[PDB]
């Protein structure tokens, strides 16, 4: 019983924080890919206004 | 069964089940819904789960997104010129997106 | 002891089902940032054009 | 249309043949050898057990 | 063609000559190396014998 | 046995191998992993390749492991393990049957291949074998010879036995003892200095 007890533990551990983990490299990743976007957004501005 | 999600692979599967047609029937399809320029979209019974990948389709007027498993409404931002839309029979639970 | 092996292996197929359900979404989410970016440098190069 | 090989060819036939009676010859030399073998065991044979019951 | 095939009628003999003289090559060393065997055993048996 | 050791191998058990061979319809039908093993056994139920589950264990265990006679061979022995001799042993006895025997019998080899603490003990006795590199019974009048790496046999002589060893190519040094034996009728060691 406290075997399986540690295994639900252990299961529910590795379903929601893997799939919080999944949203953790989505949150990085998006992160990165915006902060890069709005800062060549940014360089391309001041080429506009030069 | 896994619920994938929506993407510009399938739009244009769509894009190209939607009409049989001819060859130079294609050809003018092909001049006339441009990947900026399809008039309409028909993506019913695929189970959509979310809403995504619509940034190319700028001149898009008629959408359809029925019989399917959307939870949110996103992704919509650049549709400026949609004037049908169906979100029918999702599991939406509040209007956001609009 | 059989209820709570009942509940592991349920709880691996539901966690099975979300795993590949917004797993999938995570991955297009990476490529929804993707498009922001894509979109934002396309609208830069139509306006410097 | 004429054009016929095969019959210069049995001169090295021939010459395989004189190789299998050479053969057989030396065969036959090796046949001798096992044979002288055979008769000085059962010559040796013959004087062990003789040699036994005395 | 003709005398090619009237040598080769007798190649076919000479063919059977490889078949059978070459089949007793393997036998007879067997026989023999068995046979020299044989004599180093008794040979140690008559040596003990002797004494 | 070659494709069970590799797929023994290759899944670090056949809890896992069993476990792919399970598809997900028998997950959401039984409900059970360890029973869906047991019923994955064989093609009962699976794909799963000949192999048992204790058969697993025991093959991915042995990966894992993977008289003045007796006086006589025992120093024979010692001078075997140091290497400085190849030996053979001359036996004539009677067996069980009780036909006379007579063998020439490859002792390093033998010593190679199983251990003799057992026959230095008297727990087993050194026969003459038609695996042994020269086997003679008597009354069956049948030569069996082996082609030892240790000791080989000639493929044909006329005057006296040439036993090549492939070291030396000596088809050099060979001493001659022969001693009287309670068990066996007469004992002879050929001892071939390395």
């Amino acid at each position: 019983i406290q075997e399986l007890k540690n295994h639900l533990h252990q299961v529910l551990k590795f379903s929601e924080n893997s799939l919080v983990r999944t949203k953790q490299e989505a949150e990085k990743q998006q992160k990165a890919d915006f902060r890069a976007s709005q800062a060549r957004v940014a360089k391309i501005q001041q080429e506009i206004l030069q | 069964m896994e619920p994938r999600v929506m993407d510009d692979d399938m739009l244009k599967l769509a894009v190209g089940d939607q009409g049989p047609q001819e060859e130079a029937g294609q050809l003018a399809k092909q001049e006339g819904i441009l990947f900026k320029d399809v008039l309409s979209l028909q993506l019913d019974f695929r189970n959509i789960l979310r809403i995504d990948n619509l940034w190319q389709f700028e001149n898009l007027r008629k959408l359809q997104l029925d019989n399917n498993i959307i939870e949110k409404i996103e992704g919509l931002e650049n549709l400026a010129h949609l004037v049908w839309l169906d979100l029918s029979f999702n599991n939406i639970e509040t209007i956001e997106g609009l | 002891i059989a209820n709570l092996k009942d509940q592991l292996q349920e709880m691996k197929a539901k966690s099975n089902l979300e795993n590949r359900y917004m797993k999938t979404n995570t991955e297009l989410q990476i490529a929804q940032t993707q498009k922001k970016c894509n979109r934002t440098e396309e609208l830069l190069v139509e306006e410097i054009e | 249309l004429h054009d016929v090989d095969f019959q210069q060819l049995k001169i090295e036939n021939a010459q395989f043949l004189e190789t299998i009676e050479a053969r057989n010859q030396e065969l036959t030399q090796l046949k001798l050898s096992s044979g002288n073998t055979l008769q000085v065991l059962n010559a040796y044979k013959s004087k062990l057990h003789k040699a036994m019951e005395i | 063609l003709i005398d090619f095939e009237q040598l080769k009628i007798e190649n076919q003999t000479f063919n059977e000559k490889i078949e059978e003289r070459n089949e007793e090559l393997l036998k007879l060393r067997s026989k023999v190396t068995n046979s020299v065997q044989v004599i180093t055993h008794v040979k140690e048996k008559l040596h003990f014998m002797d004494m | 046995l070659k494709a069970l050791d590799n797929i023994v191998t290759q899944f670090n058990a056949y809890e896992d191998f069993l476990d792919s061979q399970i598809t997900t319809v028998d997950l959401y039908y039984l409900e059970d992993e360890t029973l869906a093993r047991q019923l994955v056994e064989l093609g009962y139920r699976g794909t799963g390749e000949r192999v048992k589950r204790e058969d697993f264990e025991a093959r991915k265990a042995a990966i894992e492991i993977a008289d003045n006679f007796l006086t006589a061979l025992a120093m024979r022995e010692e001078d075997n393990r140091s290497g400085k001799l190849s030996s053979v042993i001359f036996i004539r006895d009677r067996n069980s049957h009780g036909q006379e025997i007579s063998g020439y019998i490859d002792y390093a080899h033998r010593l190679k291949t199983e251990d003799f603490e057992v026959y230095f003990t008297g727990k087993k006795r050194l026969l003459p074998r038609p695996t042994d590199i020269s086997f003679y019974n008597w009354d069956a009048d049948i030569a069996v010879s082996n082609s030892s790496p240790n000791y080989q046999v000639i493929a044909d002589n006329p005057e006296g036995l040439l036993f090549r060893y492939k070291r030396d190519r000596k088809i050099d040094n060979s001493t001659r003892i022969t001693i009287l034996t309670e068990l066996y009728v007469q004992a002879v060691i050929f001892d071939h200095i390395s």
